[PDB]
């Protein structure tokens, strides 16, 4: 009964990873129930990469994307999204902010993007307790009817403070996050951060990120189905060049290096590159 | 892995004796020369490399070397020598894959004077020797001039008649060029990673650890070589039975077309001098001054003289009669000149001389035979069928199975635009009447106008040509295309990502678009480098590459599954590949039951390819059973 | 505990018909546009031999052992399959789940034998970080 | 040092938008080598290692 219902109407939420093909070639994207794990060296494009997909998914293929940016106010995320949609570094310009406002070009882009009523966000910042996000994260999926939920930065746990080592908090949160995804059928893309190795040159200068170097005994390597990893030497001849590496895919099982991309300092996009080291 | 090249008395069609052969082994790093009394040991040395699980490098081997040594081992030593496809590499095939372009690069090699103009862009062994600096001379020229300093004259193709120590020396010369060209192809770090010696490895590691395109091209080239050897059966009597009905009509018309015009309805420097006296004012000219006299304008030429006006259609028929004669009965082609003694035409095919996809066919071009909708094409298409030979032994009428790719072009577009619409357009294909949706999307009057639009718009037609569809100019064209982009956003965004994948910024400077190129090659479906293109259009390059690479894998998997089902390939077996045309194939089948299996298998094979590359659109095929080609399409 | 019952059946369905139904979007699309699901399905699950667990939403220890017992006893199953046993979700507050698994393993072993069911469980491996690890050989 | 290792009882790790951190091995063979590490930037959120630099001991900076 559920399988006929599922398989006939199944993914159907299999989405489309843009920015670079090859990720699709090895993962076929995400499913309604899976949880994508996106990570890289601290401030190397974790926020930028996922933000493009949320934009891409919520514009061309009219999907309802839910946003949960706990490190930045809802106003900053909209600023990036608006600029990203019109292929501009809207933040990186005091002139451009002043420009589109006085000539009435803001409302133009604003209606063009958010007009379809697709993008929805959460306001809190106040630590955001575990069951003070999951309850609301479900409210989007259910009340507003979103197909994809985006949770940026998953080290802001803050819940039941008094238990030694937050090594369980990240695990306990991941299990509840993973569970929620399938019982509702929502694509859940989450961003985490890496430990600082200090056993050689660290991440931001090279170094491939494997599955052990993240948290080792991580639960996020178990609950999450697909794990996207970005690598770039910002101290090399190609700082904008970023390598995409699949660390896990329960669906296909095809891991390894997907492709490459280039950070366009003009548009702020991750345009697909031409590289083979 | 060993590297070799051979020397025989003639081509594969009538090869009789094996002269010499050299085998360079990388594990021993030393060459080995073989003589006419060493042909037996030569075959053993190749089998030994197969027994170890390695590879054998030939130039033009899939098409010549390997099948000739099978033929030569049968009549000289009477032994069953068969090289498996997996243990064979053809530098000629990789050269056309890796260096599909050369057009550019060869310009400087031409300017340098390091490449003969007769050997421009040629993938021949000698042509590459000048490119790498390994041409100390050619056996054909060190023979001609040495026949002078000896006495005897020369016959066009006599240097291979008898074995001589100079051939044995130039046989080594061809191997070191094969070796150096092989290493030149392995040094391209986009098809072969920067791992280790790809000679040192076995064939099992070779195909899988290399880019996928490498494997397909060698499977394709191996498969097509079989089709040439199979050939396409030809009814000589029937095509001869066409020539009078054309020649008599040609002669009768020529008489009538000389009474209307006194003192040739075939040249452009003729009718221009004649028709501009009956009151015809040429509207459209050419870039050299002379007026256009094609089929288009002739239909609309109006003259007050009733006899001259009615004579136009007689000229129209004349040129067409000449066309059929000029394809079916002329000199140095005509099919009739290519009929081998087995009653079959062995048309050659270049795996992929067309950067994007789709092979090229010639001697004769089996891909330009007039269709069943064109005049006299019904008879022409009927002349090509498996019914021309009723089994090589049992006398059983061989039936033909023709399977084509159902609307492959538009389905390729749905897959690449499934990146922006989440399988929307792909579902419109499945739902059916995609030309109806495009008609509604572009606001066209008739469905036929939508069919010619979607292909014209996709393939870079100007706004005039688009406007001329409904009888207009560039005015209606711009609004016809702009409306289509607004109603189908995914297509427009598709042409954005492409335009921003090979360009950084463009600018016009005194006549040339100065694109700041980000990449001069689009990645195909197997990962190959697909041409360079130049201007704003590129989508056409992407789609035709996808479909032809789909078909290439399709026809390989079809034959692989048919062999896997037990059906033997050949005229002495159950089926034989006769022709591969763009998205359709013509397969001979011994019985109707086998023909049904071919059709079903081709459909089943289309799924592995569609599954392999995770195509977002459903790939399908349709088969037609019958005696000849006029029935199977 | 790490995939939807429709997906686990999807694997079973494809595996039964000697095909990769999952990796192929075409084969999924194929069997749908003709009702071929019912053909393969009735051929496979038609014997009412397969029963699974559906929730994802945190399976507590005696909110799993209770359900695993329901098959064995209520449904009359002869074999129980438990994929991934690092998913504890129980009594969070006791440091190190090295004790949780021990408490769990004994009860899982207990239920299996006291009823006589066949219990097949999958666990994972400690990452050694001491040589070439698992994915590149290593016994 | 970890973001938690920052001083105070815990207002400077919270009440601070941008946090720039410099690292230099003032004992051994590196000393003059200085590493710049961004520990926080609510205005951008892009953290990590920027680059390296040091004006030779001859003239300061």
């Amino acid at each position: 009964e559920r399988i006929r219902e599922h398989l006939s109407s199944e993914e159907s939420v299999g989405l489309l990873f843009s920015g670079c093909t090859g990720i699709n070639d090895k993962t076929l994207g995400a499913r309604g129930g899976e949880v994508i794990m996106v990570t890289s060296g601290s401030g190397m494009g974790k926020s930028t990469f996922v933000r493009q997909q949320a934009l891409q998914w919520g514009t061309a293929m009219g999907k309802k994307v839910g946003l949960a940016m706990l490190e930045e106010s809802v106003e900053e995320t909209a600023e990036d999204l608006i600029g990203l949609h019109n292929r501009v570094r809207l933040r990186q310009s005091d002139s451009l902010k002043r420009e589109i406002i006085e000539n009435g070009k803001f409302d133009q882009w604003f209606d063009e993007l958010f007009g379809n009523d697709t993008f929805h966000l959460y306001d809190s910042f106040a630590e955001a307790e575990t069951d003070r996000l999951l309850a609301k994260l479900a409210y989007m999926r259910s009340g507003l009817g979103c197909d994809v939920i985006i949770l940026d930065h998953i080290s802001i746990v803050v819940s039941a403070s008094g238990e030694s080592d937050e090594r369980k908090m990240i695990d306990n949160l991941m299990t509840k996050l993973k569970g929620f995804a399938k019982s509702t059928g929502v694509v859940l893309v989450v961003i985490c951060h890496l430990k600082n190795p200090d056993k050689g040159k660290a991440h931001e200068e090279g170094r491939p990120v494997s599955i052990t170097d993240l948290r080792g005994s991580g639960a996020l390597r178990q609950l999450s189905d697909t794990i996207i990893a970005l690598e770039r030497n910002q101290q090399g001849d190609m700082p904008n060049l970023v390598l995409v590496r699949i660390l896990k895919c329960r669906f296909t099982g095809d891991t390894g290096i997907a492709g490459y991309m280039e950070y366009n300092k003009e548009t702020g996009w991750l345009e697909p590159s031409s590289y083979s080291g | 892995m060993i590297v070799s090249a051979i020397a025989a008395n003639a081509l594969l069609e009538s090869v009789t004796k094996f002269h010499c052969g050299v085998i360079y082994d990388y594990s021993t790093a030393e060459y080995v020369s073989y003589r006419p009394s060493d042909f037996g040991a030569y075959l053993d040395a190749l089998e030994a490399e197969v027994a170890r699980g390695g590879l054998i490098v030939f130039h033009n081997g899939h098409k010549y070397d390997v099948p000739a040594l099978t033929k030569l081992a049968k009549l000289q030593l009477n032994r069953e020598f068969h090289l498996p496809r997996e243990n064979c590499i053809d530098t000629l095939v990789l050269s056309r894959l890796i260096h599909s372009n050369l057009k550019d690069t060869d310009m400087g090699l031409l300017r340098s004077g390091k490449l003969p103009g007769k050997r421009f862009g040629s993938h021949a062994l000698e042509a590459w020797g000048y490119r790498l600096g390994e041409m100390k001379g050619e056996y054909k020229d060190d023979f001609k001039r040495m026949l002078e300093e000896q006495g005897e004259e020369y016959v066009d193709g006599m240097e291979w008649w008898n074995f001589n120590e100079e051939m044995m020396d130039y046989n080594v010369q061809d191997v070191v060029v094969t070796k150096a060209l092989l290493e030149k192809l392995l040094s391209d770090k986009h098809y072969f990673p920067p791992e280790i010696d790809f000679t040192d490895v076995g064939y099992t590691t070779f195909w899988s650890e290399s880019l996928e395109a490498v494997d397909i091209e060698h499977r394709a080239a191996w498969l097509l070589a079989k089709q040439e050897r199979n050939g396409f059966p030809f009814d000589t009597k029937a095509i001869e039975e066409l020539y009078v009905e054309l020649a008599a009509r040609r002669s009768e018309l020529l008489r009538k077309l000389t009474e209307t015009f006194g003192s040739n309805p075939s040249s452009r420097d003729h009718i221009q001098k004649k028709l501009q006296e009956a009151g015809w004012v040429p509207t459209k000219y050419t870039d050299k001054g002379a007026p256009v006299v094609d089929d288009e304008v002739l239909e609309g030429v109006r003259v007050d003289d009733p006899e001259k006006q009615a004579a136009i259609d007689l000229i129209k028929e004349y040129l067409m009669i000449q066309k059929r004669i000029g394809q079916s009965a002329e000199g140095d082609k005509a099919w009739l000149r290519y009929v081998a003694e087995d009653g079959k035409i062995h048309g050659s095919v270049n795996p992929n001389g067309a950067v994007t996809g789709r092979a090229t066919h010639a001697f004769p071009n089996l891909a330009q035979i007039p269709g069943v909708r064109s005049p006299y094409g019904e008879q022409c298409r009927a002349a090509f069928g498996a019914e021309h030979h009723l089994d090589g032994i049992t006398g059983k009428p061989w039936v033909q199975a023709g399977i084509d790719a159902s609307g492959l072009e538009l389905r390729c577009l749905a897959h690449f635009m499934a990146r922006f619409d989440n399988g929307e357009y792909a579902h419109e294909i499945l739902n059916g009447d995609i030309h109806t949706k495009n008609q509604i999307a572009a606001e066209l009057p008739t469905r036929d106008n939508a069919k010619t639009f979607i292909y014209g718009f996709l393939y870079g037609a100007g706004d005039e040509k688009i406007g001329q569809i409904v009888g207009a100019g560039k005015e209606r064209g711009k609004e016809l295309k702009k409306k289509f982009l607004e109603n189908t956003p995914a297509i427009a965004a598709l042409r954005e990502s492409i335009q921003q994948t090979l360009v950084e910024s463009s600018q016009w400077v005194a006549g040339e678009q100065q694109v700041k190129w980000k990449r001069r090659w689009i990645k195909g479906l197997d990962g190959r480098k697909v041409h360079v293109r130049s201007p704003h259009a590129a989508l056409n390059t992407l789609l035709q590459s996808a479909g032809a690479l789909i078909c290439k894998l399709w026809i390989i998997k079809t034959e692989e599954m048919l062999v896997e089902k037990g059906l033997k390939h050949g005229w002495d077996g159950d089926f034989a590949y006769m022709a591969w045309v763009h998205d359709e194939i013509q397969v001979g089948c011994r019985t109707e039951e086998i023909a049904q299996v071919v059709i079903e298998t081709a459909q089943e094979a289309m799924r592995w390819v569609g599954d392999h590359w995770n195509f977002r659109c459903l790939l399908d095929t349709e088969g037609k059973m019958g005696p000849n080609w006029a029935i199977c399409h």
